């Protein structure tokens, strides 16, 4: 028959093995718990909810000295199955979550070798909360990160360490999370640059407590920002230069501050959009939201410009008299410096024809004249305010694009944390 | 075997979680309790509800609980399953929704003296009545409520939990500088824990941890009070385009309907709650009617310039208040024979022509005298407006006293 | 306590969860069943949910778990855990999307007579027929019904506690108002077992909105829109601009009426008065742009082509004016003859300039006139129609 | 009490795990008789029909059986349905994975052994839906229970029978039912269906579908959305007679009703299915005043460009003005030079004129052409959905009526 | 029936449901593994995961569990609860924000000879690779990989029970076409253990999305406004309405950006076929109104300040069109009105065939761009 039921009969019910008793022959004595983790894939870092929801195999590994048989007395059993409702499990609790799941989701069975080492990988589905930094957004890097903490024991009775592998006789030990190429795809929108893990110890706090001792996993990813260049980016900096345009067009047909005011509901719109995609933090504006309100003041300050112009194209004689000073700056000086290109009562009657032909002629001469100035003070206006948007965009773009993550993940280490580069 | 296994056999042979550890009859439990706040995750004001991760400090004394380290094997301590050991369930009374007991249920801390501390962790979700008067620049008192559901006073005593050192207690909220994750939207002004009774109920007892928690209104105030200022810009510019441009209700009715949109946005975010209406809905609001008032105005500005001879007659009074007093104080000022019968035709149409003319123009003066009036009346009115709401929401600060 | 713990032992030897705690089977046990209500959690119109946070308490009186207390050092009062008892199997009869019956099982208490008071937390999502006829200044009355399912009234009968639900715990809520509330118990004959009573009682919550919210947010706006569409009679056609006013406030009310819809329940059984009120004004703004294009066609009605007839000249020049008084409407060689005849035909083309002018004037003034009748009229009944669509509610709450 | 005997007797040797069966190949009857009491909802979105409904399984279990003489006149007990074999009928339509009861009632054993559990339940059943004729459209969605364990070589569904006539129909109780105000129960058939395609001893070779042939109520729909979008189609209509001018606003008029169209594209996106299988009708009314909307600005920019037609640009042949004007039926040389210029200007301005005449009839016939195919749009279409009567059978090849 | 009550408590009267169901530990079981799917639910391309309604079918042999059928009165099946016996750890590798295993734990046949027949319903949210490169009109190929957990080859082994998963039950859905499916078994070898392979199935399935629904609610009001920003160009600059109707296309071709917003996925692997044709008829919007700003700057030219070079005249007018004392003063001033009114007709003709030559280049450019991003994924898919 099957020779398992007897070996796990003999480790089990014959030597009373107490599930809730930890694995060491003396109080005094501690359990080093090798942890690792597999990153199966990066499902979504929902920024509304600032949470990350990663699909993981936690890498668990102990010793357990009462699970221990001689192989060659029980048929050369090399390996043994056991679910973990029936033996000893160190409970290494993902702490920060923003759903109530603290555990890994499946309980898979463990693997007894006959020396006594124990290995466990539950895959689990974790919901950890990740405070996101927008500054850059959306051409950013995040560093979200997880942190295992065993709260079930303090740091005098478990010590949680990072599994090590044997490369050429050598101990390295994996300080990255491990992903397989072939089983791993890349997200959609987030790319993995570099993957650290370490053990932080806290020496203000006592080792008897249950904080003495931490293993955090960092995921630094960065945004592939594509999506939001070909649908966000792209129209709000085109709609942005009709509002350059704008003052091209001419004060005679009602269609200046039309332009203008469409331009400006189509950045409100894009405000209106992009204030659903970013968290409400107040820790700073994003990229994208500073940039937006910069070109919305601008079109603003575009509009006032707008109705500026047009106040000074209908300024009639009878309303407004031509100051000398405007007459000379903006009609002769900034023109050249932009380079912008019974026979009584019938002579009686005749004579009055004239005078109002020629009083016209000068209301339209000195209208003619407002206008020049309304081209003038427009020309002006978009020589000033359309190289200085174009400037701005190009810096802001310019400074999102180079905001890359640094060599080093943490700076005060030469380490670089790369799976090509083991040390120790 | 380990002598742990022989000491939790030893002290669970006839221990029962189903009764309550006073040594004697009709005595009380001391119980402890206490808050380290480990990350305030949200605050959903559209259905009152405070989400935060918490570790709930407990610390109560069980007599059963009791052993000689030095007849077993110096041990000292133990970790126990909290389902094995007998537990009073400290609950959030005032949870939103059915979430009542503690989420991880960790293992309890049984020292040889009975002393036992135990310190599980779970995600609360509690309900707070929101202030949604000074919104968003304002601070709530939102509190999470801790006391036994089953146990009262006569059967429970509830304290505050001590600190590292036993000599000192502790009347606030603990905060753990290396684990606790500052929340992006919300400033930890006071954390008090103070103890609130009952007058009309003695058997009553409570332990409630207010939260004075200070909203950063950088948000709001970059997404919605910056444009609705562009707008009441925009809004004052419409007293200033000439009525001959045709474009003074197209931009006036422009700034209603982004108003409009950004009133319907904040629908979304604002609380439903119908108590009172929040500072920045009543700016929405002064800022829409007076957009309305100003597209009014301008209606009337555009009847004023429009009006003719033919079709009005100018009053008196309307004369003598906006060509004689208001222009000085608003710094506005100023065979054969046949063709000479047909050209003295023309010269007397041409006459009637620029007395209807000068008369029409006097209509437009008229407009563009209570333009101007109209200008100044609404830049005084937002100014004054803009800066009441303003220093009402600077004021908005939270007592230096919570009152515990 | 090892007082307690002999107590809790010698109760449970030989106790059955499955069985009535009756001496006798043709006993009934007599539960006191009331109710308190901590908080009103949300009130749910498109779906008819009433969503509260009560904690139902439950009174019946065990003949096996009755103790002499001197027995056990005096003690009077203990805690059990519910799923250790007997207990009655309470559900809602109107759940909808929650939980039937208690599932947070919380301990109880017993006194040393046997009495039991078990009260555990619920959430019970109810189903109310939301009556949205006068919304938002609505009176819904949503009630929660309890009754036990499985057992008849000769079984186990169920008692109200008192005739009016428990409010003194109870948190205001932010937009509801306590009117009334009162329980009644009802003896009704199910259709499945006719032969034998079967209990309930019905809680019913007469609720009322708290209109403010909803007057700031929906209807103050509705009402501008309403005040601004009766504007566009009184500015002038030679803009050529009332027809943008009226577009934009047409697809504001528009807009409102997306957000509108989305608030009422789809039902038919009523039109709520704020549907109504919408309705009225999308009525008001259709026609006031329809009249609109009139008078923008009157404005521009071709003289050549066009003679105005004598009635309507009577009508809008002769007698609306001078009814009218709030308003400041009135009440030898070949060159010579080449350049006669040049001046013979400016002077003709002058002449019918001038006469086609002052008739398109005449027009201008019949288009003023009929817009000033439609400014009164609209004004009129843009007042007429809010006062017959709200003051009716709120005379009737006064 | 004897209950508590007869209980203890019933159970003590129960194994909930075997189906009651007296002999071998011998099958038992399991009846069921479905009774709706709250029709929740339909959402469209999901595809998934809520209801609350107390679903009556009843089946015979010769182990529950007793002799009321022996236990003092008791002919009914109750035991809870987690100690007791089930013949497991579930939802096997379920959208979620939800296939059991919500609640798991108490079981009434007879004394003959007769079974009666009456469990209330929340189903959530899938249900395609009928798009074609939104919103005036019945749909036709259906329960489907079959033993997803016991296939029909064990057990033999049925439906129940109050005296001996079987209960095809949904059983309603006016007592304790309510109108649900947007769908209506307009037929309430049921039937015990096969599958010829699996063999007799397959699990889904028999089952029992109750159908619920629900009417939508579309007074709401009318008034809210149908109404308001025919009556801003119908200004398109007025666009023709605004002048062709430019200070007039046929363009601005017609491209504002087609952004109130696209508004009400992206509101009804919202509440339609995302099925692709057809169009809605209320989509398809949707694009065809969209096309005719388009088809006016179309119009608009013709007319506009004619009316516009300066001689200096275009010239006007006389085939076409006689095709449109037939359509009606349905030191002194100073004077000389001016008065050339006058008339070269009323040239001018006459052949303008004829191209505005031009431009007016060409309104007058697209005018009533429009009128007339939007009108005949419309009344078909909304026809249509007025004639999309619920069958008067529920069966179309049945002439029996299923209702009782 | 008391046969099967005796019959059941013999066979676990002392099973061990943590053991291994065979003979030797040195041999291996053989699960066979087949698979059904009952209906897709839907599929979330956004985070790419599809979820979909199946039955998993898991057959293996038992040999703790037979029994002679005349000793138990002739009984030759039974059913019994899964967690009752053995079962086999099959978990979706490729999961995401779903189950791993089995959880609903459904009763199971049993047959005389040991023959286990498992079929529990489960919901299986697999992470499905997205391609959406010809998006609406693409088509999906991901698979649901399926393999023991804990166990590996010469210990459990899993087999396919048909080349083909089954489809007989399966209810048609609302956006998908299943073209083609498959299975197929693979063997994995690590170097640390050379000796011992590893095992799964890998269950795609090709899917083609229905795209009626994108094509009436996205594709045509796209379409009408790719026709309307052609007709701009007829409409004189002459009636104040040409820039208000480009804005006005401007600002519903930015509602229906948010609606595509709302519609599309957010995925930066690659543009999809939709997204490529909404940026070139927005890039199309955006250069007919800046060329509707220039012909509109040349309408109001004023001759005053520019003077009409030579190209342009000879560009639009040659080669395009082909394919007492007060008196005098009041003449030279008319004179001179005249003048101007001509080199500004001159300006409006020369706006005018400019205008007719964009509609004209725009309407080919919709014509020639619709085809390029549309009729090739046609092509391709009717051969
Ligand atoms: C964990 O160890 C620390 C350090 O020994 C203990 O802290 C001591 O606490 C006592 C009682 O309050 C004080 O008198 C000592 O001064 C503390 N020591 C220090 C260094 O601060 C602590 O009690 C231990 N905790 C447990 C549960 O054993």
């Amino acid at each position: 028959v099957n020779e398992e039921e007897r070996l796990i009969n003999d480790l089990l019910i014959v030597n009373k093995y107490n599930k809730h008793v930890r694995p060491v022959k003396h109080n005094n004595e501690v359990v080093n718990i090798a942890l690792s983790l597999t990153l199966s894939n990066l499902i979504s870092l929902k920024e509304t909810d600032e949470t990350l929801t990663s699909n993981v195999w936690m890498d668990h590994a102990w010793y357990d000295h009462r699970l221990t048989w001689n192989a060659s007395e029980y048929s050369d059993i090399s390996i043994l199955r056991l679910p973990p409702e029936l033996v000893w499990i160190p409970d290494i609790v993902l702490q920060n979550n923003n759903d109530g799941q603290y555990h890994v989701a499946y309980f898979c069975n463990v693997l007894v070798r006959p020396n006594g080492y124990v290995t466990w990988l539950p895959p689990a589905i974790f919901r950890s909360s990740c405070p996101i930094n927008v500054l850059y957004f959306p051409f950013d890097w995040q560093n979200c990160s997880l942190k295992f903490t065993a709260l079930n024991y303090d740091a005098n009775e478990i010590t949680m360490d990072l599994m090590t592998d044997t490369i050429d006789g050598k101990d390295y030990p994996i300080e990255w999370i491990i992903i397989d190429p072939e089983a791993f795809t890349e997200n959609g929108e987030w790319e993995i640059i570099h993957k650290p893990a370490k053990k932080n110890i806290y020496p203000d706090k006592f080792p008897n407590g249950t904080n003495y001792q931490d293993v955090t996993f960092y995921l630094i990813i960065r945004r592939k920002p594509l999506f939001y260049v070909i649908n966000f980016i792209t129209p709000c900096v085109l709609i942005s230069f009709l509002a350059s345009l704008a003052f091209y067009l001419p004060a005679e047909s009602g269609e200046k501050m039309s332009t203008a005011i469409s331009v400006l509901l189509a950045q409100a719109v894009f405000l209106l959009l992009t204030s659903q995609r970013l968290p409400e933090t107040a820790l700073a504006v994003p990229l994208i939201g500073k940039y937006l309100m910069f070109i919305m003041s601008l079109v603003t300050g575009v509009i006032v410009n707008c109705g500026i112009v047009l106040n000074f194209h209908f300024r009639t004689p009878s309303t407004h008299v031509l100051s000398t000073r405007v007459k000379q700056i903006f009609l002769e000086k900034l023109p050249r410096i932009l380079h912008m290109s019974e026979i009584k009562s019938g002579i009686d009657s005749t004579n009055y024809i004239v005078k109002q032909i020629k009083e016209k002629n000068a209301y339209d001469e000195e209208v003619g004249n407002w206008n020049l100035v309304g081209q003038t003070i427009d020309r002006l206006s978009m020589f000033i305010i359309t190289p200085v948007m174009v400037l701005g965009t190009i810096f802001i773009f310019v400074m999102g694009n180079f905001n890359h993550p640094p060599a080093k993940p943490f700076e005060g280490d030469p380490f670089d944390y790369s799976s090509d580069h083991p040390r120790c | 075997s380990v002598m742990e296994d022989t000491l939790l056999s030893v002290l669970f042979e006839t221990y029962n979680p189903k009764v309550r550890p006073a040594q004697t009859v009709g005595d009380k439990v001391t119980v402890r309790v206490g808050l380290t706040l480990t990350n305030l995750l949200i605050l959903n004001e559209k259905i009152e509800e405070m989400t935060t991760n918490v570790f709930l400090n407990l610390a109560w004394t069980d007599y059963r609980l009791q052993w000689d380290p030095a007849a077993y094997e110096g041990i000292k301590d133990l970790r126990i399953p909290s389902s094995d050991v007998w537990q009073p369930d400290i609950v959030l009374m005032n949870n939103n929704d059915g979430s009542f007991e503690i989420t991880l249920h960790v293992n309890v801390l049984v020292q040889h003296t009975g002393a036992v501390s135990w310190q599980p962790s779970a995600i609360y979700r509690s309900s707070c009545t929101i202030k949604v008067m000074y919104f968003p620049f304002d601070w709530q008192n939102c509190t999470m409520v801790f006391k036994s559901y089953t146990y009262d006073t006569s059967e429970v005593t509830l304290q505050h939990a001590l600190d590292a050192k036993g000599e000192r207690e502790v009347k606030e909220i603990v905060i753990n500088k290396d684990a606790f994750t500052e929340n992006g939207q919300w400033s930890i002004e006071h954390k008090p824990s103070r103890k609130n009774w009952r007058s009309d109920d003695p058997s009553y007892e409570d332990v409630t941890f207010y939260l004075i928690i200070q909203r950063k209104p950088l948000f709001y105030i970059v997404y919605t009070i910056i444009p609705c200022i562009l707008i009441s810009i925009l809004a004052i510019l419409v007293f200033y385009l000439p009525p001959d441009a045709g474009e003074k209700m197209s931009l006036s009715i422009s700034a209603l309907l982004a108003v409009t949109v950004f009133l319907l946005l904040l629908a979304d975010k604002v609380p439903e709650t119908s108590l009172s209406v929040p500072i920045i809905i009543r700016y929405l609001m002064f800022i829409m009617i007076l957009v309305a008032f100003s597209v009014i105005l301008s209606v009337v500005v555009l009847n004023l310039h429009h009006r003719s001879p033919n079709t009005h007659t100018m009053p008196n009074w309307i004369r003598q208040i906006f060509i004689e007093t208001l222009p000085p104080f608003l710094w506005i000022q100023r065979d054969l024979k046949e063709a000479v019968e047909a050209i003295k035709y023309i010269a007397e149409q041409l006459e009637s022509a620029s007395e209807f003319d000068d008369l029409k123009k006097d209509w437009q003066y008229v407009a563009m005298v209570a333009d101007r009036l109209f200008l100044y009346v609404f830049f005084v009115i937002c100014s004054i407006g803009t800066f009441s709401i303003f220093l009402d929401a600077s004021h908005n600060v939270p007592p230096d006293n919570p009152f515990a | 306590s090892e007082h307690e713990t002999r107590l809790v032992a010698n109760l449970l030897e030989n106790y059955n969860k499955v069985i009535r705690p009756v001496e006798h089977h043709t006993h009934f046990v007599d539960i006191t069943v009331g109710l308190q209500l901590i908080q009103l959690i949300s009130v749910d119109e498109v779906n008819q949910i009433v969503e509260t946070n009560v904690r139902l308490r439950q009174q019946w009186i065990d003949v096996r778990l009755r103790w002499n207390p001197a027995d056990y050092g005096g003690i009077k009062k203990i805690r059990l855990p519910s799923d250790d008892v007997w207990l009655p199997d309470l559900v809602l009869y109107n759940n909808a999307d929650g939980d039937f019956a208690i599932v947070h099982m919380t301990k109880l208490l017993l006194d040393y007579t046997g009495k039991i008071m078990w009260t555990p937390p619920a959430i019970f999502k109810s189903y109310c027929e939301i009556i949205v006829t006068h919304f938002p200044f609505d009176q819904q009355n949503c009630t929660m019904k309890l009754g036990i399912w499985t057992y008849d009234g000769t079984k186990v009968s169920i008692s109200p506690e008192s005739d009016r639900p428990d409010l003194s715990t109870f948190m205001e809520s932010g937009e509801w108002v306590m009117k009334d509330y009162r329980g009644w118990k009802h003896w009704v004959y199910y259709t499945c077992c006719p032969d034998t009573p079967y209990l309930d009682i019905t809680y019913h919550f007469i609720m009322q909105r708290i209109p403010l919210y909803f007057v700031v947010n929906v209807i103050i706006p509705c009402l501008l829109f309403s005040f601004l569409t009766g504007l566009v009679f009184y500015l002038p056609t030679d803009s050529g601009e009332k027809m943008t006013l009226s577009i934009s406030v047409l697809l504001s009310l528009t807009v409102f009426l997306l957000v509108i819809v989305e608030l009422i329940p789809s039902t038919s059984s009523a039109v709520p008065l704020i549907g109504k009120y919408m309705l009225f004004t999308m009525i008001f703004v259709i026609s006031s742009i329809i009249i609109t294009v009139v008078v923008i066609n009157t404005h521009h009605r071709s003289p050549s082509t066009h003679t105005m007839p004598q009635w309507v000249r009577k009508i809008f020049i002769d007698t609306i004016p001078n009814v009218m008084f709030f308003s400041t409407m009135k009440r030898k060689n070949p060159d010579v003859k080449s350049a006669i005849e040049g001046v013979k035909y400016i002077a003709e083309h002058m002449k019918s300039d001038e006469e086609s002018s002052n008739a398109a004037e005449e027009w201008k003034y019949v288009a003023m006139v009929i817009d000033h009748i439609l400014l009164c009229v609209f004004m009129l009944i843009c007042i007429i129609g809010t006062v017959s669509v709200f003051a009716g509610r709120l005379i009737e709450l006064s | 009490n004897e209950e508590g005997r007869l209980i203890e007797k019933l159970l003590g040797d129960y194994d909930k795990r075997i189906i009651p069966a007296k002999t071998l190949d011998h099958i038992i009857d399991v009846t069921l008789k479905l009774t709706l009491t709250n029709l929740i909802s339909l959402n469209e979105k999901e595809e998934a029909l809520t209801t609350n409904v107390w679903i009556e399984i009843q089946w015979n279990d010769y182990r529950l059986s007793w002799n009321t003489s022996e236990y003092e006149g008791i002919d009914l007990v109750r035991i809870p349905s987690e100690l007791l074999w089930l013949p497991d009928v579930v939802l096997e339509n379920n959208v979620d994975g939800q296939f059991e009861v919500a609640y798991y009632a108490n079981v009434l054993v007879y004394n003959d052994g007769s079974m009666y559990w009456l469990p209330p339940a929340i189903y959530r059943s899938t249900c395609p839906i009928a798009v074609t004729y939104f919103p005036f459209d019945w749909q036709n969605c259906s329960l489907v229970f079959r033993s997803q364990t016991y296939n029909a070589h064990e057990v033999n569904l049925q439906l129940s029978a109050e005296e001996g006539e079987a209960v095809e129909w949904i059983h309603i109780d006016p007592e304790d039912f309510t109108e649900n105000g947007e769908w209506t129960i307009r037929h309430r058939p049921a039937k015990k269906n096969y599958n010829w395609q699996l063999t007799k001893d397959d699990t889904d070779f028999q089952e029992i579908i109750f159908f619920l042939i629900i009417q939508r109520k579309p007074l709401f729909y009318i008034i809210n959305i149908i109404a308001p979008c025919v009556l801003i189609s119908s200004l398109v209509v007025l666009v023709y007679f605004l002048p062709a001018q430019a200070g007039g606003q046929k363009c601005t008029l017609s491209i504002s009703v087609l952004l109130a169209q696209t508004i009400f594209l992206f509101l009804i996106a919202q509440k339609v299915p995302e099925t692709s299988l057809n169009v809605p009708l209320i989509g398809k009314y949707l694009i065809f005043v969209m096309f005719v909307s388009m088809l006016i600005v179309m119009n608009c920019v013709i007319v506009l460009n004619v009316s516009l037609r300066t001689p200096n640009t275009h010239s006007l042949s006389e085939k076409i003005k006689h095709l449109f004007l037939g359509f009606l039926p349905k030191c002194v040389e100073a004077c000389n030079f001016i008065a050339k210029s006058t008339k070269e200007q009323n040239d001018s301005g006459s052949e303008n004129e004829n191209w505005v005449l031009i431009g007016k009839v060409i309104d007058k016939a697209c005018f009533w052409i429009a009128l007339l195919l939007f009108s005949i749009g419309t009344l078909a279409i909304f026809l249509t959905g007025h004639f999309n009567q619920v069958p008067e059978f529920p069966f179309p090849g049945d002439p029996r009526k299923y209702v009782p």
